[PDB]
RNA sequence: AAUUGAAGAGUUUGAUCAUGGCUCAGAUUGAACGCUGGCGGCAGGCCUAACACAUGCAAGUCGAACGGUAACAGGAAGAAGCUUGCUUCUUUGCUGACGAGUGGCGGACGGGUGAGUAAUGUCUGGGAAACUGCCUGAUGGAGGGGGAUAACUACUGGAAACGGUAGCUAAUACCGCAUAACGUCGCAAGACCAAAGAGGGGGACCUUCGGGCCUCUUGCCAUCGGAUGUGCCCAGAUGGGAUUAGCUAGUAGGUGGGGUAACGGCUCACCUAGGCGACGAUCCCUAGCUGGUCUGAGAGGAUGACCAGCCACACUGGAACUGAGACACGGUCCAGACUCCUACGGGAGGCAGCAGUGGGGAAUAUUGCACAAUGGGCGCAAGCCUGAUGCAGCCAUGCCGCGUGUAUGAAGAAGGCCUUCGGGUUGUAAAGUACUUUCAGCGGGGAGGAAGGGAGUAAAGUUAAUACCUUUGCUCAUUGACGUUACCCGCAGAAGAAGCACCGGCUAACUCCGUGCCAGCAGCCGCGGUAAUACGGAGGGUGCAAGCGUUAAUCGGAAUUACUGGGCGUAAAGCGCACGCAGGCGGUUUGUUAAGUCAGAUGUGAAAUCCCCGGGCUCAACCUGGGAACUGCAUCUGAUACUGGCAA
RNA sequence: GGGUCGUUAGCUCAGUUGGUAGAGCAGUUGACUUUUAAUCAAUUGGUCGCAGGUUCGAAUCCUGCACGACCCACCA
């Protein structure tokens, strides 16, 4: 399921970091970023048209950790919907459960918010959900299982989370670990740099 | 399978052995019919035991067989052994089962070539008890001759290392014993007493992991593939999966059903000379001479170092010594696996009739328990007697 | 008439082997390929880099 | 095979025995009329008609003969003697 | 013998019962003259878990269509309109 | 709200642009193989041998149909011990209950497989010359006798299988007689056609003390309809081949007899000499068909595994009986092969039902459990049977989920590696340090799938009756195969869990040494002839993931079978030319008709499945509700421009 | 389980009183060559299936196994 590997090298192959290794050290700087992915990193990235569409997938997929078999169904799930594909695609890519915890502030890193959900710390509408795939519907509330509430892993990540952008399509309380998922996202507020134009076209073939 | 076997008196894994044409097979039939008057349920004649059609026209034992006989005192698992020289691998397989052997030596013939071979192969096969019986005593009438033949028994057993000191020697005639001469028949019954008295029960290691050395494979229509041999250790009932460790790459399957002479068993303990059916395994998918222990407990080793007692011709084996590049057959409880022998760095070659250890390889993997006395022989005669000093 | 895939084999003009479809476009007359490591045709020694092909098992280590 | 429900067989055995005799005698009544028609003894055949009717119709109501089957013999044969009558 | 019975649809450990109007001779899950409403014994608490148009059912029982035990109880659940 | 949808690349040449093949990039599967591997969820699991199959099991039930009891639980007349009711223990079908027998209904279904067959089949829409136990609406009757046999006895055939002779005996078994009609025959008159009785409770009358008798439950028989299912008929659609052109004899039709439930050369007898066929009859080959399935933008191509409908078969060829229904998977008989028994005369037998073996093959499952739920059979019911169904197992075979951890960490280690041996990379990667603990592991609590059935008791109808029976309430007793459940909780500790293919372009990602047209790669072009980015191995990166890849099969891309949607001067391709039958097509004007056409309405287009919109499974897959569709066909009533028939 | 027969340079094969293993094509090394063929020169190659025993000495006769292809039994 998970890559379970060095999640800093993924941002050297891409060059543009996608919040992989937050933890304590805010900015990487310990990787000689942008040009060294291995023994022959000095090679020129000629990158053909196939590559620019493939790395766009490497960009999105490496964000939420969604594997291809699963990720591919999301595309079919996107096109079957009404109208704009990549837009309905990101809507799916935001509803994901372990992603919400990352957004609520309880998880500094994705792997944290992933194992945080995996380690029984979710109570949505009075229901515990161990599975990280749970696409959260709008107008849904959640909190943290009392025995795993305000624990060591959450505090370090939560206090550090007040320095962020703090998204708008949701909001938490963090005084008793009370979260509420608001409306569905819109392309204007989110990412704004990922050209979903490509991936949809890559999945056209 | 028919009508569950009532596990009564303890069975003792025995079997008659001896020289070719000494009347061993007909003696067994004679034993069964006479015991059929102490414990009635028996009538296995000569045709009942020399069942094989190949054996039928000629009158010889070539296949390792089994018959069920018992005295009201104790139960018994019998093995009719092939008395020939070119079929001794069948005899080692036939004697591997044993704990108490019945040496059939003609009181008229003395220590014969195969007799000396069956005693030498009765030695390295691992039999600890040799109850000697003088068959064909009706042909000889002078008792003075018998005094020498009895001393000759003392000769071949003590020849190396055996209990041939208080050997119970009964004088009966197998043919007369089977056909109806009551006097020779009671003499077989003296042996019946010796079969129960001279032989104490063999302690069964049932608390240890299950083990089952493979004798031969059958394919009884209706249930699947049957595998026979003796239960070396522990107990099992239908359900426990087993790892078929043998000369090939290991396989795993669940044992189902255990019978004994068409007599159904729920569970089979250590020592049980029984048959085993498996879960979805072909007749081809199982060979003659493998191991059936519990899953994931044995590594099929080929490398090892082992002390051995090579035999001189005057001792019953090799005429001359051997260099590094000698490859005899090794009998690990059941079958043959030729291992090219190489002696350690101190030896180029060493003489027969001595004790020495060396590292040898095997062309076919097997359990290889480091400390088990294994059998070795080449070209017809017993060339060695060793013990696996260590395993690799 | 198939092809022997890999460096060195131990076939003995007998010993039933398995076959998969594939023509080695270097020999005008071969349309089949043999399944290495399968039932009789043993795999090649010292193999690494994709041992699925060549039917060789992963080293004992 | 040997099933306990083979009782239906031995029953039908016992059934076909009389069922044979019932239809056998039934058609002879009909055979009586064909002997008559070939000659022309209509009155005797008519005496036999109201004679074979109560026996054939009886066969219909029992279960051996289907009502339309027995009525079929009452249909054509009436016209048969009527070809003469 | 045309009747009104269950069908036993669903899955492993998660059954479902398509109440129908099928023939006695045919296989349960198979052929049916026509069908009406459905029943979920494991709905237990939600928007809908028991539906049967008794009017058409009356046309059936009021024609000679027998009822199975549980389906008669399905009617017993409502009695007429309760 | 119900398809908002169509990508190209490599490859002929010194280079180009075509025509044109070949191959790949995608999706799919009842998959197998190689290497590798934690579990859980829902699904599937013999494609070949329709070859043979050992054993268990796969269809019974009713005493409330009849005589009866072979055993047990009781009473009962009784007898033995012996503490005189403490017990023994012979008789009694008097009872609960119930072998076997007889009779009824069932076994014609459920479940399996795809041999056959190119039309008797099937899908589709109509049609008339029919039948339909079980359920039910309405019309009535349900009178009264007779003569046997099974059971069981007595002798007894035969090894067994399996009977025979001679008698006992009832039935809701069978056979008449009475009575028949709205039923049959029939112009009519006339004539004929049926049956069954059991059980609960009980007041007077009644007691040969059998019971008649009264009531209720319920069944039997004849009738007309509904309902449901079956048979039949016609048209249309439904593979390939013309290197098959003729095929047909009861074959085409009439009349008359006969036949079936019913029409019919269905079958016969006589006469007539027709019938099918170039829009393809025959013969040969293949083959289950459709809803749907995989793909495809669509049109179509391929396909029909599971599931659902239908058809056919049940060791091989054939026949017939009973029965409402079969010309019958677990029925009979016949002949045969193939296995078995045997007292050698003669007998037994069909796993293409569920498991399992042999055999075959690339290849596919346990001789597991319960009838708890549902479905069917029988019964008043309780219950009894059910390898249908519902579960568990076994397999990464497929689709969905989570896991093998998270965070910090420069000393920028060791070792491997490239080296300009300056240094860079492997690499926050590792150890370390600080946190958490899914899933197994293991110890505890714990849903729901369960409706009803039973007694008790309560109330209203029915009835002579506060009886019984029927409809409706409450109590207690409980009834779960799965099941050491789903799930919640708790313990300990990163502790048990990442491989697999690629890396020259196609197409994502590159270097080192060894081998030198040798050893090999490979789907396509082509790499290897002493510095290999294509071989081998090393390093690193890359892509997918508990699988990843290979192989076969299908569609696609392939507008390379082009109807949508292609070409014929040289690229494959104008017959050498002409006359010409059917064939296909037709100027201009009007009238008419309305077949094609279009319109709208109706019926049907089974359901499920695809799609849209909800909900329930922790989400998902999945299940399920409603909606839309099924682009079709047929009928009705309309419009009539145009195409066609008819007239001028 | 058993009972017979087969195996020689790399390939195709020789080889019986038991006496130091040969025939080509390969191919190895040169030369001309970009690399080869070709052409002129030279030329190794089995440790006689694997082991053991007999013999003085074994491809040769006898034993045992491995690996096949042909034969009968294998039946809790
Ligand atoms: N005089 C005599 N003849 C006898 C006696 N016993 C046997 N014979 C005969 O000796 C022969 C060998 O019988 P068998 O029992 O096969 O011998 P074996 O010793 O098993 C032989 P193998 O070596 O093949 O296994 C038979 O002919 C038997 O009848 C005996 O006691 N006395
Ligand atoms: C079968 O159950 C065995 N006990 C029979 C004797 C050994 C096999 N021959
Ligand atoms: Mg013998």
């Amino acid at each position: 399921a998970r890559y379970l590997g060095p999640k800093l090298k993924l941002s050297r192959r891409e060059g543009t970091d996608l919040f992989l290794k937050s933890g304590v050290r805010a900015i990487d700087t310990k990787c000689k970023i942008e040009q060294a992915p291995g023994q022959h990193g000095a090679r020129k990235p000629r990158l053909s048209d196939y590559g620019v569409q493939l790395r766009e997938k490497q960009k999105v997929r490496r964000i939420y950790g969604v594997l291809e078999r699963q990720f591919r169904n999301y595309y079919k799930e996107a096109a079957r919907l009404k109208g704009n594909t990549g837009e309905n695609l990101l809507a799916l890519l935001e509803g994901r459960l372990d992603n919400v915890v990352y957004r609520m502030g309880f998880g500094a890193t994705r792997a944290e918010a992933r194992q945080l959900v995996s380690h029984k710390a979710i109570m949505v509408n009075g229901r515990v959900v161990n599975i990280a795939s749970y696409q959260v519907s709008p107008n849904d509330v959640v909190s943290i299982r009392e025995k795993a509430k305000k624990q060591s892993r959450v505090k370090a990540a939560l206090e550090l989370a007040e320095q962020r952008e703090k998204p708008t399509w949701l909001e938490v309380d963090a005084g008793k670990m009370e979260g509420t998922f608001k409306r569905k996202p819109e392309r204007s507020d989110l990412s704004a740099d990922i050209n979903e134009h490509l991936i949809v076209e890559l999945y056209s073939k | 399978s028919k009508e569950k076997f009532e596990r009564t008196k303890p069975h003792v894994n025995v079997g008659t052995i001896g020289h070719v044409d000494h009347g061993k097979t007909t003696l067994t039939a004679a034993i069964t019919t006479v015991l059929a008057k102490t414990y009635g349920g028996a009538a296995r004649a000569f045709d009942q035991i020399d069942n094989a059609p190949e054996e039928k026209a000629r009158g010889i034992t070539i296949n390792t067989s089994h018959v069920e006989y018992d005295t009201p005192t104790r139960h018994y698992a019998h093995v009719d052994c092939p008395g020939h020289a070119d079929y001794v691998k069948n005899m080692i397989t036939g004697a591997a089962q044993m704990d108490g052997a019945i040496l059939v030596v003609a009181a008229t013939d003395g220590p014969m070539p195969q007799t000396r071979e069956h005693i030498l192969l009765g030695r390295q096969v691992g039999v600890p008890y040799i109850i000697v019986f003088l068959n064909k005593c009706d042909m000889v009438d002078d008792e003075e001759l018998l005094e020498l033949v009895e001393m000759e028994v003392r000769e071949l057993l003590s020849q190396y290392d055996f209990p041939g000191d208080d050997t119970p020697i009964v004088r009966g005639s197998a043919l007369k014993a089977l056909e109806g001469d009551a006097e020779w028949e009671a003499k077989i019954l003296e042996l019946a007493g010796f079969l129960d008295s001279y032989i104490p029960e063999p302690e069964r290691a049932i608390d240890k992991p299950f083990l089952l050395p493979i004798e031969d494979v059958f394919s009884i229509s209706g249930r699947g593939t049957v595998v026979t041999g003796r239960v070396e250790r522990g107990i099992i009932k239908v359900g426990e999966e087993v790892e078929i460790v043998g000369i090939k790459e290991t396989q795993k399957s669940t044992c189902t059903g255990v019978e004994m002479f068409r007599k159904l068993l729920d569970e089979g303990r250590a020592g049980e000379n029984v048959g085993v059916l498996l879960r979805g395994i072909k007749r081809e998918e199982i060979e003659r001479g493998q191991v059936l222990a519990k899953p994931g407990t044995i590594k099929p080793h080929t490398k090892f170092e082992s002390e051995v007692y090579i035999l001189s011709k005057d001792e019953g084996g090799r005429h001359t010594p051997f260099f590094k590049g000698y490859r005899p057959q090794f009998y690990f409880r059941t079958t043959d696996v030729t291992g090219t022998i190489e002696l350690p760095e101190g030896v180029e070659m060493v003489m027969p009739g001595d004790n020495i250890k060396m590292v040898v390889t095997l062309i076919h993997p097997i359990a290889m328990d480091d400390g088990l006395r294994f059998a070795i022989r080449e070209g017809g005669r017993t060339v060695g007697a060793g013990v696996v000093a260590k395993v690799l | 008439t198939s092809y022997i895939g890999g460096e060195g084999h131990n076939l003995q003009e007998h010993s039933v082997i398995l076959i998969r479809g594939g023509r080695v476009k270097d020999l005008p007359g071969v349309r089949y390929h043999t399944v290495r490591g399968a039932l009789d045709c043993s795999g090649v020694k010292d193999r690494k880099q994709a041992r699925s092909k060549y039917g060789v098992k992963r080293p004992k280590a | 095979n040997i099933k306990s429900a083979k009782k239906r067989a031995i029953q039908s055995e016992k059934a076909r025995k009389h069922n044979a005799s019932r239809r056998s005698m039934m058609r002879t009544f009909i055979k009586k009329v064909y002997a008559a028609i070939e000659a022309g003894d209509k009155a005797a055949a008519q005496k036999a008609f109201n004679e074979m009717q109560p026996i054939v119709d009886r066969q219909a109501a029992k279960g051996l003969i289907h009502k339309n089957k027995a009525a079929r013999h009452k249909a054509n044969l009436t016209a048969q003697i009527n070809k003469l009558a | 013998m045309v009747t009104i019975r269950l069908a036993r649809h669903g899955a492993k450990k998660r059954p479902f019962y398509q109440v129908v109007v099928a023939d006695s001779r045919n296989a349960r899950n198979g052929r049916f003259i026509e069908r009406v409403g459905f029943f979920n014994p494991i709905a237990s608490e939600k928007e809908e878990g028991t539906r049967l148009d008794l009017d058409r059912i009356a046309h059936w029982v009021g024609q000679g269509a027998t009822i199975s035990d549980r389906v008669a109880a399905l009617i017993k659940e409502v009695n007429k309109a309760a």
